[PDB]
């Protein structure tokens, strides 16, 4: 193995991070718990959390865009239609 | 000849060594750093640490008296060594100092001078003795929120919001005559003894028991407290063990013995027959390791423990020894066995036959107090013996195969790895 070209990072113990002290780490084991750990009750109230604080970020723009579709589309229904062969001569040629 | 066992009220034990230089007497609590709770924590260590300060010590010092005391999780001791002679001059102080004294030594001097001094010896081990720092912490975790959890030398923490009228409030509970024993090791009789305490009047709370908690129990969980400033990294790892006066607390302790105890450095140590030894050589993934099946009255704790300045292959140190353990169950080998109980013995013997009184007396107070009497060393090691592979493999079978572990660890620990990794090498693949 010839030299390698450092990075940002390394395997276990010298994954290349910052000199870790004074965190203390507590878990347990995935069978000493209830199946179903948090489910329904109050792990849907966040069902709507994580839904309020983005939709707005998507829907405003998919609403800029999708009142922006239906409105040439009708406006081309139109131009296309009986009632509208006259502004058609005008506006496609 | 049998070790004796006589009782007038105040249980009085003894076992006599005609080749002993010394003798030694004291008191054996059966309640320990197990009984105490949550916030008052090393209340059982700060007793023991007033009853050597300077004071009582000194005392002591022109009578010719050495005292001796240790705290446990199950049980709680105080022990007085002398010359064999002088076997009244112990009797005498130790009368002293647990009916007669009680604001002699618990002074706002004296108390706010031992406090203020197991509260920096609780700041040494927290702070340089990860080993049995990272020892202590996996009980912690494998017993949380339950009585084996506190720490022997209780925490920095309760120990510094304890006073005197919480060091009586665990006195006058759980020092008791019905929770004690009264013990005598080295050089002398049980008829110079037992004479010598019915010489004795009084009664200190009579009738009455010491009290009870919620009983122990067991959780597969860590606790890691990383530090990457350490050198090393410290390792400690178990399943639910097996408790003193189990079925299998023989069975348990051959186990332990095969795997046993490594050091890199010893080249004695390099050569001993175990198995996994072949493993953690090669590259140097340790720098030590040792065993154990740790058994309290409730319950216990098989695993091991080890150091290590090899941090990128850790993963593999808790690989190679968790898979060894599956074997256990599996395909241990019979001769393999053999060395085990041979070398439990030599263990079990400098353990039980050691020149020193002291250790004989804890022993016997402990032991004497969960199931009344002690056990000689013919009846454990005919125990030990009747042990097949299949006592072997029907205990792995239901204690170490797939069952929930209990890791702790400070120091270079990045490399050890997660729990759903290191708990599932608990087993092997099968067709």
């Amino acid at each position: 193995g010839p030299p390698s070209g450092k990075t940002y990072m390394g395997w276990w113990g010298h994954m290349g991070g910052p000199k870790q002290k004074g965190i203390t780490s507590y878990a347990v084991s995935p069978y000493a718990q209830k199946p179903l750990q948090g489910i329904f009750h109050n792990a849907v109230f966040n069902s709507f959390r994580r839904f309020k604080s983005q939709f707005l970020y998507v829907l405003i723009p998919a609403g800029i865009y999708w009142y922006w579709w239906k409105n040439g589309n009708e406006y081309n229904e139109f131009l296309y239609s009986k009632a509208g062969r006259e502004e058609l001569e005008r506006v496609n040629v | 000849a049998e070790v004796t066992q006589l009782s007038n009220g105040i249980v009085v034990a003894t076992e006599h060594n005609p080749s002993a230089h010394t003798a030694s007497v004291g008191v054996v609590f059966g309640s320990g750093a197990a009984n105490e709770n949550p916030y008052n924590n090393g209340v059982s260590n700060l007793w023991k640490n007033i009853f050597l300060s300077k004071e009582n010590s000194a005392v002591a010092a022109k009578e010719g008296l050495a005292l001796s005391s240790n705290i446990s999780r199950d049980f709680q001791s105080y022990i007085v060594s002398s010359l064999p002679g002088s076997t009244d001059k112990s009797l005498d102080f130790l009368n002293q100092s647990f009916i007669q004294q009680k604001a002699n030594l618990l002074s706002s001097s004296n108390f706010e001078a031992t406090k203020k001094s197991v509260l920096k010896q609780v700041q040494d081990f927290e702070d340089n003795d990860h080993p049995n720092r990272v020892l202590e912490h996996l009980h912690s975790t494998a017993f949380q929120n339950t009585p084996l959890s506190l720490p022997t030398r209780g925490t920095l923490e309760s120990l510094e919001n304890l006073v005197v009228a919480d060091l009586e409030s665990f006195a006058n509970n759980h020092f008791l005559n019905s929770n004690a024993v009264v013990v005598g090791t080295g050089n002398i009789k049980h008829e110079d003894l037992v004479n010598s305490i019915e010489s004795k009047n009084l009664s200190l709370q009579t009738g009455t028991k010491p009290v009870l908690k919620k009983k122990a129990a067991f959780l597969g969980s860590e606790v890691r407290l990383r530090d990457d400033t350490l050198p090393k990294a410290w390792i400690s790892l178990a399943v639910e063990g097996e408790p003193v006066n189990s079925p299998n607390y023989f069975v348990a302790k051959l186990a332990a013995q095969i795997f046993g105890s490594y050091n890199a450095f010893e080249p004695a140590s390099r050569l001993q027959g175990i198995k996994l030894l072949d493993n953690i050589q090669e590259y140097q993934l340790c720098d030590n390791f040792n065993h154990f099946s740790l058994s309290y009255k409730d319950s216990g704790l098989w695993g091991f423990s080890t150091a290590t300045r090899n941090v990128t292959m850790i993963d593999d140190l808790i690989h190679f020894t968790l898979k060894q353990w599956n074997r256990l169950t599996i395909s241990v080998t019979d001769t393999e066995v053999e060395r085990a109980k041979s070398l439990l013995k030599l263990q079990l013997g400098q353990l039980y036959e050691s020149g020193n009184p002291v250790n004989d007396a804890n022993l016997l107070g402990a032991e004497v107090l969960i199931k009344g009497s002690k056990l000689s060393l013919g009846e454990a090691f005919k125990k030990i013996d009747a042990i097949t592979v299949k006592d072997v493999k029907a205990w792995a079978g239901k204690r170490l195969w797939d069952q929930d572990i209990a890791i702790a660890g400070t120091g270079q620990i990045e490399g050890l790895l997660d729990y759903m990794r290191i708990r599932s090498d608990m087993s092997m693949m099968r067709w």
